[PDB]
RNA sequence: CCGAGGGUAGGGCCCGUGACUGGGGCGAAGUCGUAACAAGGUAGCUGUACCGGAAGGUGCGGCUGGA
RNA sequence: GCUAAUCCCCCAUGUGGACCCGCCCCUUGGGGUGUGUCCAAAGGGCUUUGCCCGCUUCCGGAUGGGCCCGCGUCCCAUCAGCUAGUUGGUGGGGUAAUGGCCCACCAAGGCGACGACGGGUAGCCGGUCUGAGAGGAUGGCCGGCCACAGGGGCACUGAGACACGGGCCCCACUCCUACGGGAGGCAGCAGUUAGGAAUCUUCCGCAAUGGGCGCAAGCCUGACGGAGCGACGCCGCUUGGAGGAAGAAGCCCUUCGGGGUGUAAACUCCUGAACCCGGGACGAAACCCCCGACGAGGGGACUGACGGUACCGGGGUAAUAGCGCCGGCCAACUCCGUGCCAGCAGCCGCGGUAAUACGGAGGGCGCGAGCGUUACCCGGAUUCACUGGGCGUAAAGGGCGUGUAGGCGGCCUGGGGCGUCCCAUGUGAAAGACCACGGCUCAACCGUGGGGGAGCGUGGGAUACGCUCAGGCUAGACGG
């Protein structure tokens, strides 16, 4: 962070040429603004990330991923 | 990629050469006659002086020399050449 | 027409030059009150003939040197010390507004 | 050289010259020496072609070279009628 | 005593206010011109100069209006309104055409021209201006 | 003061300052919400009114208001702000404009829609 | 464009009959002469004491609805009557009345303004033997406004110009019936139009 | 010779940021007391000095905007 | 190595011109003259014992430029001292040309509270916006000037450049090699990408106007003329017109009697945006050719990107409406819902279970292809007050003297005539604003004419007041 710039930079800008790449934005407490990011399968996943830190010179961390959970109380 | 721009490049280089060497038998000669009138050796002095002076205005026909650039060459060779025989004298040839 | 203005030699200092302190009066634009404002020129003095307190005329003409481009025309009035005496007192003023 | 030729004004589809000396390098619509008078090439009034005839000698003689629609203009209104 | 007119212009608006007969202001050619306008107008009824302990003065004689009906008879003022425009700290100057309309031509403005002292009528008149000495109404 | 002392010194002019520096200076400014949440009004009134800090394209990061009833925020919404306190809301200079990025239009809304971003119902 | 609307609910907030219809206008149909109070829920309750605002804003909104004009074009026709010289009021209505769809009524081609304007701006009118299909056009004097021929034979022409054989026209116009033409002599005096209208009260309300 | 600039070393100004720190503003219903407004229960205020959790108290002289 | 010329050089002629010296006039290096020296040129087409275009030198003109000077040109004094090519001199260098522009030598100077130096910001003007004016704000488009062409330096060629699409070097970056080296500069027109709240077609045509070259034919011209897209702005125009119930239904209100939407709809009549058919432009008459003489004059033909567009005639269809508001300011009110919630808010303030202030509804008001909002400028703000303000207690008299610069100065005469006033004249470009008229069916827009002033230059005049100089006076001031 704030590499974020460059983050959500890389993602569109390899989106575009990618057809199988899904993402959109999430927080999270650690470590702030990220993606959360569909593949096609793990060897995909894979190369994405190459090409993020290999041709994008990025450092970032693949997690969770985490899912909205909707909740009724009594209202 | 191309021009006739090239052309005006290189036809300056042929007219640098030509301004060049007129330029410096100018200086040259003119050089030559002011240390000729400082030893006097005036005879010698106004010859060169009339050389100088041809050149200066020869080179002004075209574009090597503005008229007013060979005028006041030719005013200051003349007052050179003549104040440093004035000192000592006798002025030979064709000139003043 | 070239210009012609009169003032003082404050300044003898130099050689072939004079300093004509050179004054003027007019309405101030917005509140009217007629104001005075001043300005130093260099003056060519090719003889110097021209000396401290010399209420002189200047022309503009052809630059002399740098900044020095009026030729002084003819002498007005001598010794007006009085006139420069005011002069040096501002300058001398000055010593007291520093820091 | 300094010359008399058409300036445009007017607005779109509506083209009002000024016959105009100026030197020639100046963009059309830009400082004239001198407006001799003007031109609606639509006649769309009665005098749509006034040309100020000693003025426009005056600069000819001067040296001043008229183009050509400019030219025809000053014909047409005989400045070189002998 | 920084500006005479001024002066004589507050010893007149000073005593008409009070309903004086008369009033002394110091002795000045000035202010005679000025004086000799304001009786060619009818708002004094005329001076003439005095020696007040040997010294020379104008003694301007001042005119009212008819006593007044009512509580506070006090009479209309001719003189309503004289003021200072021109003045050391700035001295006010008019070309011909910037010469004012006091109220509407029910007033004067009094200057001071190369060519005599006129008010703003003859100013006009004479094709003329100068400087801005007083409005009167 | 004295004509003289107008002359030394002159008048000042007065100089206006901008209620609105984040905008710098635009009419408006595109960010990225970073905290949605509500907020308590000051006295006398009493809410919960919904609000976002939003950092700006400009580098500025400011609290911005949500106007209208419901919101479609969160965390990592690109949201645009324009001039205009909230008088209850110390601190929020500028308002998010309904229907732009990702902010939602005013769900329902029949009346006043083109502020609250609403197209025109069929 | 132009309102558009039911006119009546105009005349009726404006308290007066604007006869924005002609023919109905003098028949007691009209709701000015059947309910003569200002449309909508709360016309028959009590007035309140108008804000002087009001007083000057209705009398505006009157002065224009009876013109049938837009508030762009009548601003704009008010601007030109206080930059121009003379008194800003008549000239403002000269300006008006000039007004080409207006002359049209005014002769008698036309039975109400809206009228008139339809006439105009479907070529059924010419200013000196030009058709001119512009409603705004500034009628000048010594003009002849006429029916083009090509349309003269018009059931509505017809039936409205044979009405004016009889009827007089405004002391600053003429009119040939059945030439189907008329002049626009001078401009008009304030006298000679009886408008319900203070119009000093409209250059009020474009000082504030 | 001069010369873009590169370099070496030393100054000056400005901006950003900084563990920690100073006080400030603001915030619907926290804690402590009650200094001022009515000889506000010691007339008030005041410049300085010293002291005290806090308002403040006291001294010295001043003001009346207290008798 | 070959070779031509309107390429280069040399000799000649010298109308003239340049330079040194003398002399005359003139007065900064302007003009005339004498002797000495020095300086020119180019050919091409043709119908040919003549014409066309070139060519050399000179003087003058015209135009356009360089340089210099007076005056005006933002913020901070919490920037107060600045300056060694610095200021001047002498002689040189350089240039078209003055100058410390450059250099050598000599002198010790120059500048600054009338704001030097430093910082910050900014292209400047005609104008534009607002304003009663005065003033304030601004410099987009168009016109004028300046500056810059990736960042920086440099000079060459030339009448002119230190040259955006010319050259050289260094740097940053990007791109190509075969490894030696090499390529590039959209702040031209389109267009891409990035940044951004946001800003257009990789269009058409050289028909017009203007430019360059050519004797001309003609060639090139993203100048320009147009077309495209965007309600971005202004102007014009339509979504109908007339009739049509004490008055449908629906919907809202209701004291359930009634009121409202509303002549609004329906429905009758008739007009005819759109669209269809036919026609169909102005802008284009010069260049050129012919007669004459290549001239004046006469006569003649060619040429349209826009565009099969505008527009005209004929036919022809009832045919988009929205947005803001309705507590006060401020034009427009009722019902329901909600219950300090949800929400509104420019200010005042509104919401705590009977809200004209929230949300919806019906009605209403405002404007209408628009309407609102945000940002900003002037106004309202005489709230920086020149016009046009204040200071006992509202903000605001320095703690009190003494005094420097400065501002201001009683009564009388003369000289000057700086301020000031007058008259004449020059300049105040064009566009724009204003008035008048005129052209597009109107208007917007455009054209022609007209009045502009202030300011500044020149010349003439005036002299009351302010000034200056000279001289007085005794009433202010000081002394005895
Ligand atoms: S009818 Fe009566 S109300 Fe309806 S328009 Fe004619 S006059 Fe106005
Ligand atoms: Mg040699
Ligand atoms: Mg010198
Ligand atoms: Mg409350
Ligand atoms: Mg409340
Ligand atoms: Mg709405
Ligand atoms: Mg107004
Ligand atoms: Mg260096
Ligand atoms: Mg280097
Ligand atoms: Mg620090
Ligand atoms: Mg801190
Ligand atoms: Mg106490
Ligand atoms: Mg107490
Ligand atoms: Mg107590
Ligand atoms: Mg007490
Ligand atoms: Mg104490
Ligand atoms: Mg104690
Ligand atoms: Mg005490
Ligand atoms: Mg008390
Ligand atoms: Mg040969
Ligand atoms: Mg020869
Ligand atoms: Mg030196
Ligand atoms: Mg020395
Ligand atoms: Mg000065
Ligand atoms: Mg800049
Ligand atoms: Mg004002
Ligand atoms: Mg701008
Ligand atoms: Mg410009
Ligand atoms: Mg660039
Ligand atoms: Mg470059
Ligand atoms: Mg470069
Ligand atoms: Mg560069
Ligand atoms: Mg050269
Ligand atoms: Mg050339
Ligand atoms: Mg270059
Ligand atoms: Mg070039
Ligand atoms: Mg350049
Ligand atoms: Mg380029
Ligand atoms: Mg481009
Ligand atoms: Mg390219
Ligand atoms: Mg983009
Ligand atoms: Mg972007
Ligand atoms: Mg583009
Ligand atoms: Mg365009
Ligand atoms: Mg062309
Ligand atoms: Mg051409
Ligand atoms: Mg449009
Ligand atoms: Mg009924
Ligand atoms: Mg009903
Ligand atoms: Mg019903
Ligand atoms: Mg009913
Ligand atoms: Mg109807
Ligand atoms: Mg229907
Ligand atoms: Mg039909
Ligand atoms: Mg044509
Ligand atoms: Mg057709
Ligand atoms: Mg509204
Ligand atoms: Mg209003
Ligand atoms: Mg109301
Ligand atoms: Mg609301
Ligand atoms: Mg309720
Ligand atoms: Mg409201
Ligand atoms: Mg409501
Ligand atoms: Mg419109
Ligand atoms: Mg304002
Ligand atoms: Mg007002
Ligand atoms: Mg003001
Ligand atoms: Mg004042
Ligand atoms: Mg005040
Ligand atoms: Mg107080
Ligand atoms: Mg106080
Ligand atoms: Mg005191
Ligand atoms: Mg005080
Ligand atoms: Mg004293
Ligand atoms: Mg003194
Ligand atoms: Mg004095
Ligand atoms: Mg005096
Ligand atoms: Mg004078
Ligand atoms: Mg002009």
């Amino acid at each position: 962070s704030g590499d974020y710039g460059k983050l959500r930079d890389a993602l569109e800008k390899l989106k575009l040429n990618d057809a199988a790449l899904t993402f959109e934005p999430e927080s999270s407490t650690a470590l702030g603004f990220g993606f959360r990011c569909g593949f096609l399968g793990l060897l995909h996943a894979e190369i994405v990330q190459e090409r993020l830190e290999r041709e994008f010179g990025l450092s970032l961390i693949a997690t969770a991923p985490s899912v909205v959970y909707k909740v009724r109380l009594k209202s | 990629r191309n021009l006739s721009a090239l052309k005006r490049h290189r036809q300056s280089l042929k007219r640098r050469l030509r301004n060049k060497a007129k330029k410096s038998a100018i200086k040259t000669l003119s050089k030559k006659a002011i240390q000729l009138a400082q030893e006097g050796k005036a005879e010698e002095a106004l010859k060169i002086m009339r050389k100088a002076e041809s050149l200066i205005d020869k080179a002004a026909k075209g574009s090597t020399l503005h008229k007013n650039a060979a005028a006041r060459r030719k005013s200051r060779l003349m007052r050179k050449v003549r104040q440093l025989l004035e000192a000592a004298g006798a002025p030979l040839i064709g000139g003043g | 027409p070239k210009k012609v203005l009169t003032g003082v030699v404050v300044s003898d200092k130099m050689q072939k030059t004079v300093t004509v302190l050179v004054e003027r009066q007019f309405p101030h634009p917005l509140y009217g009150k007629v104001i005075k404002r001043s300005k130093k020129y260099l003056a060519h003095d090719p003889e110097e003939k021209y000396k401290l307190g010399d209420v002189v005329e200047i022309i503009e003409s052809r630059p002399i040197s740098k900044r020095k481009r009026f030729r002084v025309l003819r002498l007005v009035e001598s010794g007006r010390m009085d006139l420069v005496e005011k002069y040096l007192i501002r300058r001398q003023n000055y010593e007291s507004l520093s820091k | 050289m300094v010359k008399i030729r058409l300036a445009r004004f007017g607005s779109k589809h509506n083209p009002h010259y000024r016959i105009v000396v100026t030197d020639a390098r100046r963009k059309r619509d830009g400082k004239y020496i001198e407006k001799i008078g003007y031109y609606d090439p639509r006649k769309t009034t009665p005098d749509w072609l006034k040309v100020d005839v000693e003025r426009a000698r005056y600069w000819l003689s001067v040296g001043a070279q008229p183009t050509d629609t400019a030219r025809r203009l000053l014909r047409q209104a005989g400045v070189f009628r002998q | 005593l920084t500006d005479p007119i001024a002066d004589m212009l507050t010893r007149i608006r000073n005593a008409t206010r009070v309903y004086k007969e008369s009033t002394d202001v110091p002795a000045s050619r000035f202010k005679e011109e000025i004086l000799r306008i304001l009786a060619r107008e009818g708002f004094i009824k005329g001076y003439e100069r005095v020696d007040v302990d040997g010294k020379p003065y104008l003694r301007v004689y001042l005119k009212y209006g008819p006593r007044r009906q009512g509580p506070d008879p006090r009479p209309e003022q001719v003189i309503h309104h004289i003021r200072r425009i021109s003045k050391p700290g700035r001295r006010v100057y008019v070309g011909v055409k910037e010469i004012p309309r006091v109220r509407r031509g029910l007033g004067i403005a009094i200057l001071s021209t190369s060519k005599g002292v006129l008010t703003d009528r003859e100013a006009r008149k004479l094709g003329v201006g100068g400087e801005l000495i007083c409005e009167v109404w | 003061p004295t004509i003289n002392q107008l002359v030394r010194k002159g008048r000042e002019k007065v100089r206006k300052k901008s209620k609105v520096p984040a905008l710098k200076g635009a009419p408006f400014r595109r960010g990225v919400c970073t905290v949605v949440r509500t907020v308590t009004p000051k006295k006398p009134n009493s809410a919960l009114r919904k609000v976002a800090k939003v950092r700006l394209t400009s580098g500025y990061e400011v609290t911005a208001y949500i106007p209208g009833e419901g919101h479609n925020l969160q965390e990592h919404s690109v949201v645009l702000i324009r001039g205009g306190r909230v008088k209850d809301l110390p601190g929020v200079r500028y308002h998010i404009v309904r229907g732009v990025y990702d902010a939602a239009g005013v769900k329902d809304r029949k009346k006043s829609r083109s502020k609250y971003g609403t197209k025109k119902p069929k | 464009g132009r309102y558009i609307g039911p006119v009546c609910r105009l005349c009726r907030r404006e308290g007066v009959k604007l006869y924005l219809k002609g023919e109905r206008c003098y028949s007691p149909k009209c709701a000015m002469e059947r309910r003569p109070y200002p449309p909508g829920q709360h016309g028959q309750k009590r007035a309140r004491r108008p804000s002087d605002y009001a007083v000057r804003l209705r009398e505006k909104q009157k002065l224009r609805r009876i013109y049938g004009i837009s508030e762009r074009q009548f601003r704009n026709l008010f601007e030109e009557a206080s930059k121009k010289k003379g008194v800003t009021g008549s000239v403002f209505l000269g300006l008006l009345e000039s007004r080409l769809d207006n002359v049209v009524y005014r002769l008698g081609f036309a039975v109400s303004r809206r009228q008139a304007r339809q006439l105009v701006r479907h070529g059924h009118i010419t200013v000196n033997g030009r058709r001119v299909d512009l409603p705004s056009y500034r009628v000048r004097p010594g003009d002849e406004i006429a029916v083009a021929e090509k349309s003269r034979n018009l059931e509505l022409i017809r039936q409205n110009l044979e009405a004016m054989k009889g009827r007089k026209v405004g002391p600053w116009l003429s009119l040939d019936v059945e030439g189907m033409k008329g002049k626009f002599l001078r401009l008009p005096d304030r006298e000679d139009l009886a408008l319900p209208v203070n119009e000093q009260l409209v250059i009020e309300f474009y000082s504030r």
